[PDB]
């Protein structure tokens, strides 16, 4: 009854003091507040001391990140931010992509900032994190410039050194492991260019790949940048990297490399595919355990979307038309084996485990996700299921998390059409309220303060028809799709909503990046359970007027001789599917209490006065 | 005040570490700077943080022992009030006798 | 929290010692590095370990003195319950009289 | 706002508050600045290193601008360094204050 | 209406000099009158 009451009425069980997940500033405030005597001056000094830490946590700026998985929408990114102090102190946080149900993260996905304790002095901010064996490793470079700056005995000794540190289970950080790398860095520096840094973790081989590259404005897959390869073992001993394997690595992940103008986020390194499988799987029948297994898995990608699997399955029955191997797809029987047929050296009964070792199984499958199933059937009803999941590394630009820094001070992370704010300018406005009064920071005016809008962008309100089981279909939703953003000019599932009664509107932010907007600018159509729109000006085509520096709705009327971004097109129709679409003319989007710093904002504005 | 003021030295130790990383010497000897100054400042900030939360524990312990002293005085006051009521009623039965 | 956090500085002191063993100066003066930095870091790690187990002893002492305070309150509660039973039975014999 | 006619009352004057960041000005070029209603503090430091000889005459002087702002709890920020010695040497080769 | 303390400097209407009068299909009706130019003299101009 206590658990069911905690489900139904959680208001009975919340205390304002303790909470699962309260932050270090909250706990320090509670230490500062737990006395027998609390004056108004004492509690206001404690609140100012809390406000100082809140300001220092709000004044962070993300350097770089590391997405854990291959695909963006599966793993979880580890961001690294620094403080605005001359001994620049670094932090890390963690955000999960399983929680963003459609492009946009909930505040549940964002973790707390956690201050790293090892002091780090980067040279030119070449610092990346790397998840290695599910453990947060941290890599950066230090420089030691010692220049005499004279003629008699001109001494110019500069030393570049790579440092490595990983976290422990108790939150403490390891000692930094030094690596002299100054010869390779001077090789990349004599050819005068900006030095990049790729840091990722291979999973087939169990090493981490670090190569430094020069920074071009474009890496064109055949004009390879000047590179210096290196690799670190599971032990902190360093391994050499030959130039052929280095060129194979650079050809594998040129797309995740940071250019001179835009910072990237390195994903997990994978050449062509990744085979997710287990070797031996037991069953333990009361007659005998069986433990069929797959021994030597190997796969070679012959082209883009194909694979050439190769493995040697076996069964290890320990105490004919009997035991059979079966490798299947979801419905396709690919490889079917028997025990009497094609098993070399059938085992004798004098062995207590009977190992079979069928043959070398070769197959050629195509596709990007191959959830194969290996079955070891015995009957006369004993089946040993063994799944093999093979996943291709998609080399799209959409499979790379891009983070940016607006000159206004904001800092957004962009995943394709979606953008997500990581920073805030609240501490820059906080001091004017705080020096006036403690009533003023807890006012609603401080919560209704505007913020910049994550790039160029614009907004658009889409008024929608009522649902009436026709012109929509049956299932009663709408999928506002999008087109002509990237080089891909096709229908992408931008935003989804549930269709409702008589009137419903939705304001959607649509970005702009000036390398976007391929043909006639961005189109925006509706989806339905019935026939969807966006066929020859049914959607809402927008374009950015470069002359007036504003965004133009082009599908407003049934226009004739209308201007697009390509030029003047002759016949333009009206947008269909919607009721009213218009530009929203500099919306505010004030503070985003479901955002990244939502926990800090909630702790300031609700939990602290409580 | 001690627990608050003790935590304000980590920024100064970090600033000392950042100031003592540039090379001091110049000329024919190129430069000498202690490289582990940042690690020493981080360690001494950790130690001063541990001292600050230790004295915070002492402060909360003093608050709670004062609260327990007050509760014990409340016990004594209730006992003495019951006692004076009892002796008053004994005075009443002595008057009746 | 103090006893846990105080022990996290030995790695930083050892890292400072390992960073301050390479020669600082270069050029016509070949290099100056304090050689006893590792011994100093090991000694200061031993001292911070001694402080950490000292404050761990203080923590366990506070836990045990709270337990003894609770046991004494249990004694007082049992005494008062026996007393209220005795005065209730005295009320019974007064009604009989 | 308190000086009703040219002359301040004693209500208008606030207490002296000691700043805690140690400051070594060169020739007292130090000004405060209220920026976003927050007290920022600016000054310059110099680092004169002169050999004062002929064989290997080394004259390295470095002028550096430092910036610090106050916090809400009265503590002062870390000083932000800015190399400004080229502009200061431009103003100093033309010999003037 | 843009006024001084007593001087009516700029007086505007909705039917007159409003470019692209908004439709009722928009739920916010944004008007965007025109660019208002004026020339005032003095050192303290508390306009309303």
């Amino acid at each position: 009854a206590g658990v069911s009451e905690l489900a139904y009425y959680p208001e009975n069980y919340i205390d304002p003091t303790i909470r699962i997940g309260q932050t270090g500033m909250m706990n320090n405030l509670l230490q500062q507040l737990s006395q027998s005597q609390l004056n108004i001056d004492t509690v206001e000094d404690s609140f100012k001391n809390y406000l100082t830490a809140f300001e220092d946590v709000a004044n962070l700026q993300v350097i770089s990140g590391y997405h854990d998985s291959i695909n963006v929408n599966e793993g979880l990114t580890y961001l690294i931010g620094y403080s605005q102090t001359e001994p620049r102190i670094y932090y890390w946080r963690n955000v999960d992509h399983q929680k963003c149900q459609h492009g946009q993260f909930a505040a549940n996905a964002w973790g707390e900032w956690k201050k790293i304790e090892i002091p780090i002095n980067v040279w030119q901010e070449n610092i990346r994190p790397v998840i290695y064996k599910s453990r947060l490793y941290l890599l950066w470079l230090e420089q030691k410039e010692l220049k005499n700056e004279s003629e008699d005995g001109k001494i110019d000794i500069t030393d570049y050194i790579l440092k490595l540190s990983h976290i422990r289970y108790d939150g403490s950080w390891s000692s930094p492991f030094n690596f002299n790398v100054t010869d390779k860095i001077e090789n990349l520096i004599n050819k005068k260019a900006s030095i990049g840094m790729y840091c990722s973790s291979d999973y087939e081989k169990d090493v981490i790949i670090v190569y430094f590259h020069e920074k071009k404005d474009n890496y064109s897959f055949n004009s390879l940048p000047a590179r210096e390869g290196m690799t670190i073992n599971p032990d902190m001993t360093l391994s050499i990297l030959t130039e052929n394997d280095l060129d194979a690595i650079v050809k594998s992940t040129l797309s995740e490399l940071d250019t001179r103008t835009e910072y990237k986020v390195n994903n997990q390194f994978a050449t062509d595919y990744l085979a997710e499988y287990k070797e031996s799987i037991t069953t333990k029948n009361k007659l005998a355990s069986f433990t069929g297994n797959i021994f030597d898995l190997s796969y070679i990608s012959p082209g883009n979307g194909h694979i050439n699997l190769t493995f040697n399955p076996s069964m290890e029955i320990n105490f004919d038309k009997n035991i059979s191997f079966l490798l299947k797809n979801g419905s396709d029987i690919l490889v079917e084996l028997n025990a009497e047929d094609h098993v070399a050296s059938k085992p004798s009964h004098e062995s207590d485990p009977m190992v079979y070792d069928f043959n070398q199984v070769k197959v050629d499958i195509e596709g990007y996700d191959i959830p194969l199933v290996s079955e070891f059937i015995i009957k006369q009803d004993i089946v040993i299921e063994s799944p093999i999941h093979i996943k291709l590394k998609s080399k799209d630009t959409s499979n790379v998390i891009s983070l940016h820094k607006m000159p206004s001070g904001t800092q957004y992370m962009q995943i394709g059409p979606y953008r997500t704010r990581l920073n805030t300018l609240f501490s820059r406005k906080l001091a004017e309220r705080a020096n006036i009064g403690i009533d003023n920071v807890l006012s609603m005016e401080t919560q209704n303060l505007p913020e910049p809008q994550l790039g160029e962008g614009f907004y658009a309100t889409f008024k929608l028809p009522p649902y009436n089981k026709e012109e929509h279909g049956d299932e009663r939703w709408f999928k506002i799709h999008i087109g002509n953003i990237d080089g891909n000019s096709a229908r992408q599932p931008y935003y989804e909503g549930m269709l409702s009664d008589i009137e419903t509107t939705v304001t959607l932010f649509v970005p702009y990046a000036k390398g976007y907007y391929i043909r006639e600018g961005v189109r925006l159509g509706v989806g339905y359970k019935k026939i969807i729109y966006d066929k020859s000006w049914e959607s809402a085509f927008f374009y950015f007027d470069e002359t007036k520096n504003q965004f133009i709705f082009i599908n407003d009327a049934d226009h004739d001789s209308g201007m697009t971004q390509q030029g003047i097109v002759k016949n333009i129709k009206k947008y269909k599917g919607f009721i009213h679409v218009v530009v929203m003319k500099n919306n505010t989007e004030p503070m985003d209490f479901n955002g990244a710093n939502a926990i800090y904002f909630w702790e300031l504005f609700y939990y602290t006065p409580m | 005040s001690s627990s608050v003021l003790s935590t304000s030295g980590t920024a100064l130790h970090m600033a000392a570490a950042a100031a003592d990383l540039v090379p001091n010497i110049y000329g024919f000897a190129v430069g000498g700077s202690r490289f582990g100054a940042l690690f020493n400042a981080s360690a001494i900030g950790i130690e001063i943080s541990a001292s600050a939360t230790r004295i915070a524990a002492d402060k909360i312990s003093q608050s709670e022992i004062y609260r327990r002293r007050r509760q014990e005085w409340e016990i004594q006051r209730n006992n003495a009030e019951a006692e004076i009521k009892q002796i008053d009623a004994q005075l009443a039965t002595l008057a009746v006798r």
